């Protein structure tokens, strides 16, 4: 009896709510939602009492996230821009851009979690200081007279010198005092441990559960693929976005080329050739590529190393590692790209060499300019026993790669977009050979460049935030000038491309290398707070021995010695190292067992 | 506000949209030809506020679809020829980002059947391929497209795909969910 | 105004406003350098 | 010309491998078979040289891993025995048997791993020992004069003292130094390091290696399965093997037991009913469950503590633990089930829940074992202070915790089996009730109770190996006698069951629970290794501050300094931490991510 | 030894046995009727050496399986109501537990049915129902399973269940490689 | 022959002697000890 009445009134349920899944009219739909409702209304009596508030408190909490889902929508920026980038350009064009968003979204969230917490309680109390105050936090947050006159030498501002190092942008800044004030007692040192942790959980967070929804929904039947060139090839040979009509005739052609390739290749199925030239050429390029990676490094280690002077002995020179830094990283690919060309591999593969040597430049460039930081941060806290503040000098070294990495892409834009554009069209004509139609032609949309672009600035900004608090405030708008200068320079100055191949075609690809990079900056600042001690006349931590301590101190003080002393032996080597082992061990076998499940999936069906 | 309420939730349970979209989708609808639409459209004049297909395939987003005639035609209402604000937010709903894997297989299938009769014959194939080539392949280029086609894509030897062989071929396909979108 | 002292801020702030003038120029207009493939076909057969 | 022939020649190739798999009549493969030996055979010129001599030495790699094969049947022990088991009980029943076998060849593989390259170097050693040595090591190799006349008294020998205390079985019978001698320069400290090492490695690889060859092969298609009752209960019905005519009948009665509940539950689907009695019994027997675990807590604690003599003050209360802990195990799941009986549940949820008792109650007291152990040998070197032998005593007391269970289980499988089977058949006829057909039906076999008897001992083999090298060379006398014995008792004093459910129809529960020991197992040893320090009149390490120096005193003998500063610092706290978390996030969202891919390829298919 | 070895290495290369498997066989077949399989069996002897059903049936491995008499005919040769030493090495070469599960669920297919139409009939599954109980369910109890076996085991409507469905279904059984072995 | 320090030996010997009798004993014999349930039926029926 109730148990009958209980299932109907599920399934009706159900069938309303993925009533928006079916291919149905919409009168049918109507039909159906009204004839679901009307028996829904004649069958709630039927239920006992909590039944009826289950399903009255569902009701609610429906009606309540779709309210909150019209409201949001209202708040969503860019809509029309990536619509006219869409229609013009494509659907691989504007994943970029949607990317771009998501990171302003991300940037965004983490700005907030940085600024409630840390920077405008401190602000406050900063407003409402005493006379007993002002003079403890006078050495950090008032800039000395000696060098005040100096602070505006277009000199010291570039190097974020002056008054922008007594600014909340530097960790040096902010006062150790354990309480805000009386009546209050807002512990500020625990607020900035527990923010920079917040943060990276956050953006792990927010990473893997953007992973986990485009894996589950969207590429969930596209896993356990085997061949199917044709149908794929035609059934998604047309972009439906595309609403332009020369987008819309290029694109006809690259099908028509696709097609006509795979059939020819279908064809003969004969590959036999072996030219000493050929393979001589292809490896000089991969010798000469190696070069250039040891020069990068090289240069990263040599710009490093010459900055060594603290005092203002001179600043046209100081400034010379994120110069090196930004030009390498946005010249070096080009340089890639022209060895790839006179490689001749096919396009495919030549792609995935590119964006393979281009990752292990980041990668590496990384790397070594983390350890070339960390060891000169080493030898000048060794020389130097008026402490230095080592993390305000970290954080303003991350600070001016930042800024600098802005100007290198806003020049890269100009020059590559822009004039060379200009150049084409209005001096063709007369050239000498027919650049038109010649090796510049006319320029192009590079998205797996501009991504990698993007996830290497974030990485940047989430090794650095411990350091400068208000380093994402900066990013925000960073990246906000990009997105319009990019929209920009794809509208007027960009051509649509023949034809332009993915990476693994798939969304999940940038969030993944975004997640190793994550893990990749992640890792020193661990390091950092685990191993390096504070400076005594900097920051929050002053009053410490370590960066954790603030942590331990409070846990000391509700947790008893003997348990603490049991406990800590859960960090043994011992202890770890065969877990280490054992989960190594485990993801090898389990890697194998699901690759075969997923083979044998597609098998079985 | 101007609408009655009771249409917007409908809307909402039925379609992907919420009320802006609902809105915005009826000014341009109302923006396609002012004179055939009203201003005040409350009651059951949506099911009969029609719109023929030239307006609708006028449209920017359905102008260079080589499929536009089609993807008029399966969202079309029971009177031929015509296209009703219903259908429009049916079009708009299918076609949009937020719409799962299923309802996009579905309606392609649907739309890229002519005859309409729940299988993807010779014919259907090939009026396909000429449509999106515009007739730059060779005929022999042709043959030997759909033969392959047929070859890999038919377990069932009836040389005619059908809605499950089509969904499981084009459902792992990386490239659909990305293709398969109209934005609006 | 010294060079290295005050001269970098009026430079600064002509740069800025000219910037801003400049991308509210281009801001209500719909430039397009390239040309069209059909333009270019034209012009290469003469 | 080239390709073709060599595409024909691996086709005919591939043809003759899988030619077994296809279900052909004699005549027909032999029909397939010439032909293609005769076409490779024509065929074989058209090929290259090179390729020639892959296909000759793949044929005489084939031809001898046949021959290792036909040699190799010839050692498989208890083919017979298995053999009767499987036709008189089923093919249930024999998993034990295969497991135990199984069992004994890994504990063998672990027996040659510790016996080629410690115990015989060392008896080597000191068999040709000169007079210069026999001196640096008659402190642990000789029983000394005071105590050489107390070495037979029947405590002395029970507790493995006397001569047994001096013998290679034992961490402090073997010499510290650091070469067997001249002309040869054996280290054996280093041996002894990388045998426990190797034992342990060698264990993880073959519990995954068979895990591996069980799910790519025979459950690989056995996953992603959705209801299929009927056809489950039918198709799979009838267990091939039985070879009995009483068996036969006990199958026939169970699968018309079993299709008839199932007919009968598939036709209500009424569930209603709520006695408050029931609920009361049910959460008393929950409770008592937990008060016995308890006390079994308890009891293990006191009997460690309550052994607190060293010297011989007396050995009839000394030997409590292993007695304390046998009785634990080998009684309490026999209450286990008395209450589980009382509970009324469905007998598959009663099994899984009496098996997760029986499971929480052998961990829980392994761990309290392990941890008032690892309590008393820090409080006996404490008190210490002729230094005591804290490993010779570890691994006398894992020696005499084996030897008890061995004993406690012969007794309970001489009283639970033969001597009830006995006094039902002689006395059933004149007892007070019906004993044949009541509570004590006749006896029945516990294959999922005595596998996890196998696995208990094989932790306990594993946690004390290091300590008693010669504890898997006894552990294999052990396992032989537990294979004849278990044997006899389920031949003659056993019935089939009528029913007998499995935990989770697959073969590798047990292994992954044996995986879980092995790894609950090497967590100590690991912090022995690590934490600890040897004893400075003992074993092989007597000469070291630390268990792992003989290692690292040999790194250090080729690794410069720097580097080796260079690569401390991958052991920090805030590197391991974060790696750690980054594992655990990944594994949470994979897991999600793999239940959706498994539940989807079931729908897809 | 006493046989060629080339007849061993056919053995080997067609079964999943060894050689002191097949003497083994051969040594169980010669106790089975030493009067008609002669010592020496070098040649075309094992094509022509045959036993009846009643002896091999007459074997414990044999003797109480419901459906002795369905595995002898599946592994009979081209003469009928017979079994030669070939016949006997594909029957001991399938059942064992080295084989893979492709060919147990196979054979076991052949097995189940009777006819040997390569469709599982209503016929087949009642007899085969009632050879495995004994005829102790009631006929509406056979009727009521048959009936359920063909609602969660046919998707084509076909009132009878072939090789895809049955392998689909019962290859994901956790007791099909353990129930179908026969050791020997 | 002390109690506590040669008795024990002679009760061990014996002890294995007569397990090994034993053994070898019950290796030629295939005891059943429990009766089918045919017999346990008629036993019922009486
Ligand atoms: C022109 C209209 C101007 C509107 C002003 C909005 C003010 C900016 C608000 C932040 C902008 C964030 C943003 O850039 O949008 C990205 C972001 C989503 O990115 P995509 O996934 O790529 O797009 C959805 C397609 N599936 O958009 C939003 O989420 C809207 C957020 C608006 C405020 C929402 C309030 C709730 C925020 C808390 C959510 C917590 C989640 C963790
Ligand atoms: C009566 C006949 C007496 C024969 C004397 C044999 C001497 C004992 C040799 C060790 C016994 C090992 C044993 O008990 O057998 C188990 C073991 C396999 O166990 P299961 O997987 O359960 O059975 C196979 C079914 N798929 O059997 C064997 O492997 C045979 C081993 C014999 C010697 C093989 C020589 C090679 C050994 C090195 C292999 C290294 C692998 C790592
Ligand atoms: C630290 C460095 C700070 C420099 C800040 C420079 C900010 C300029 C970028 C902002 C921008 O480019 O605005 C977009 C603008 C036009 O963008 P769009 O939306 O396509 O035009 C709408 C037409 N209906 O684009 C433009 O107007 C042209 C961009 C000019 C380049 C500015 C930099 C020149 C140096
Ligand atoms: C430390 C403690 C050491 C004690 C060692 C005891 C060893 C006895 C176990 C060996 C054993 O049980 O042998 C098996 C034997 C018969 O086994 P089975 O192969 O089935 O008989 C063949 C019939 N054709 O089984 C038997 O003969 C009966 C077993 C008697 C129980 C022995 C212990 C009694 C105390
Ligand atoms: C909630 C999300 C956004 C994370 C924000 C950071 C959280 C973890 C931080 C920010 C401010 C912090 C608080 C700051 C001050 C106090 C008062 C005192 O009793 C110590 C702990 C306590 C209560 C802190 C607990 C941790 C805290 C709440
Ligand atoms: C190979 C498998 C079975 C593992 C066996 C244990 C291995 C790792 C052990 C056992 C014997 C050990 C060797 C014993 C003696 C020597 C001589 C000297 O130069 C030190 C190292 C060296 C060469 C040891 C290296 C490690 C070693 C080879
Ligand atoms: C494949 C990338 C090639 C990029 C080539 C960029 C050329 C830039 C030339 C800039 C010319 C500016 C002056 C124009 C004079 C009319
Ligand atoms: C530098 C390698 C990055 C690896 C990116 C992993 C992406 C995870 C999602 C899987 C997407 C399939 C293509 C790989
Ligand atoms: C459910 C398990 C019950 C186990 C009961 C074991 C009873 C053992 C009785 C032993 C009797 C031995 C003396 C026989 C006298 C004829
Ligand atoms: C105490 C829990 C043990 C878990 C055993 C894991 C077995 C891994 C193989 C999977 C077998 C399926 C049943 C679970
Ligand atoms: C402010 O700082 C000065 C530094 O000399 C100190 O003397 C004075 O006491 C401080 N303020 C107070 C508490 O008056
Ligand atoms: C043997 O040990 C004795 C102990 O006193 C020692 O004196 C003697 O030197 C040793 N052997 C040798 C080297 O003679
Ligand atoms: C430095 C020479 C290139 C090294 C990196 C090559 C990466 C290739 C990636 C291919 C992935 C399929
Ligand atoms: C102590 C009361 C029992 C606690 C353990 C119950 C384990 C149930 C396992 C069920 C697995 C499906
Ligand atoms: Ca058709
Ligand atoms: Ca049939």
């Amino acid at each position: 009896t109730r148990q009958a009445l209980l299932e109907r009134i599920r399934q009706k349920k159900e069938v309303i709510g993925k009533l928006r899944c079916q291919a149905w009219s919409m009168t049918r739909k109507r039909r159906t939602l009204k004839l679901a409702q009307k028996y829904l209304e004649q069958h709630e009596s039927k239920v006992s009492r909590s039944h009826l508030y289950m399903e009255e408190m569902r009701k609610r909490a429906r009606l309540m996230k779709r309210s909150f889902s019209n409201f949001k929508t209202y708040l969503i920026p860019w809509e029309s821009k990536i619509k006219r980038i869409e229609s013009h350009f494509g659907s691989v064009v504007s994943s970029y851009f949607t990317f771009l968003r998501w990171i302003v979204f991300v940037n965004i969230m983490i700005t907030l979690i940085a600024l409630v917490f840390v920077v405008l309680p401190e602000t406050l109390a900063d407003s409402v200081a005493n006379e007993g105050r002002f003079n403890r936090t006078k050495t950090r947050k008032q800039i000395p007279a000696n060098e005040r006159v100096h602070a505006d030498e277009l000199a010291v501002v570039w190097h974020y010198d002056g008054y922008l190092r007594y600014s909340p942008l530097f960790y040096g800044y902010y006062s150790d005092d354990p309480f805000l004030g009386n009546k209050i007692k807002y512990a500020l040192p625990l607020a900035y441990f527990m923010v920079t942790l917040t943060i990276f959980a956050y953006s792990f967070f927010a990473i893997l559960r953007k992973m986990a929804a485009n894996a589950r929904m969207s590429k969930l039947s596209g896993s356990k693929a085997e061949q199917y060139i044709f149908n794929w090839k035609l059934f998604t040979g047309w972009d439906y976005t595309i609403g332009n009509s020369e987008t819309a005739s290029n694109t006809v052609m690259a099908v028509v080329i696709k097609l006509r390739e795979s059939i020819a290749d279908i064809k003969k199925d004969a590959h036999g050739k072996f030219r000493l030239l050929q393979f001589s050429l292809r490896v000089f390029a991969n010798i000469i590529i190696c070069a250039m990676l040891g020069f990068s490094i090289y240069c990263i280690i040599f710009a490093v190393q010459k900055s060594q002077v603290q005092d203002d002995g001179n600043l046209f020179t100081k400034n010379q590692v994120p110069s090196v830094v930004s030009t390498i990283t946005h010249v070096f690919p080009m340089i890639f790209d022209l060895i790839g060309k006179m490689e001749n591999y096919h396009p495919r593969t030549a792609l995935r060499a590119h964006l393979g040597r281009v990752l292990i430049l980041y990668t590496v460039n990384y790397i070594t300019l983390i350890f070339a930081l960390f060891e000169k941060m080493t030898a000048l806290r060794d020389r130097v026993n008026n402490d230095i503040c080592w993390e305000t000098i970290i954080g303003q070294e991350i600070v001016k790669l930042v800024t600098m990495d802005l100007i290198f892409t806003i020049l890269s834009i100009l020059v590559i977009d822009l004039f060379r554009g200009l150049w084409i069209k209005y001096c063709s004509s007369w050239w000498c050979w027919d650049i038109e139609t010649t090796f510049p032609e006319y320029g192009e949309f590079k998205v797996a460049e501009n991504v990698l672009h993007i996830i290497n600035n974030q990485g940047m900004i989430w090794l650095g935030l411990f350091f400068a608090p208000l380093l994402p405030a900066i990013n925000n708008i960073k990246l906000i000038i990009l997105m319009y200068i990019r929209g920009w320079a794809v509208m007027t100055c960009n051509v649509p491309a023949r034809e332009i191949f993915r990476a693994s075609r798939s969304s999940n690809f940038y969030l993944g290398i975004l997640l190793i990079w994550l893990l990749l900056c992640t890792l020193p600042v661990g390091f950092v707070i685990a191993s390096m001690s504070p400076s005594r006349s900097c920051g929050p931590f002053a009053r410490y021995q370590h960066f954790y301590t603030v942590v331990t101190r409070e846990i000391e003080k509700r947790v008893d010695q003997t348990v603490l002393s049991y406990i800590r032996h859960i960090a043994s080597p011992g202890v770890v190292i065969p877990i280490i082992l054992f989960l190594i061990l485990i993801i090898y076998f389990l890697f194998s067992l699901v690759r075969g499940l997923r083979e044998a999936n597609t098998d079985l069906q | 506000g101007v609408f009655t309420r009771e249409q917007l939730d409908e809307y909402q349970d039925c379609t992907f949209f919420t009320r802006k979209d609902i809105i915005r989708l009826y000014k341009r609808f109302y923006a396609l030809n002012p004179h055939k639409v009203p201003t005040n459209m409350q009651g059951n004049r949506p099911a009969i506020t029609t719109l023929t297909f030239e307006e609708v395939e006028k449209m920017p987003e359905l102008k260079e679809n080589p499929f536009k005639r089609r993807i008029c035609e399966v969202f079309s209402e029971d009177g031929r020829g015509n296209l009703s604000f219903d259908d429009f937010l049916d079009m708009f709903s299918v076609f949009s980002e937020m719409a799962p894997l299923q309802l996009k297989l579905k309606y392609a299938f649907r739309i890229y059947d002519y005859d309409g009769d729940e299988l993807l014959g010779h014919d259907d194939l090939s009026k396909m391929i000429r449509s999106l080539t515009r007739d730059e392949l060779s005929d022999v280029e042709v043959e030997f497209i759909i033969e392959r086609i047929i070859e890999e894509a038919d377990l069932d030897g009836d040389s005619s795909i059908n809605f499950a062989e089509f969904e499981h071929v084009v459902s792992r396909s990386p490239d659909f969910i990305r293709t398969f979108h109209i934005r609006i | 105004v010294a060079p290295g002292l005050r001269l970098w801020m009026l430079i600064a702030l002509v740069g800025g406003v000219l910037l801003i003038m400049i991308v509210i120029v281009c801001c209500f207009m719909r430039i397009r350098i390239p040309r069209t493939k059909r333009q270019i076909d034209l012009i290469a057969a003469k």
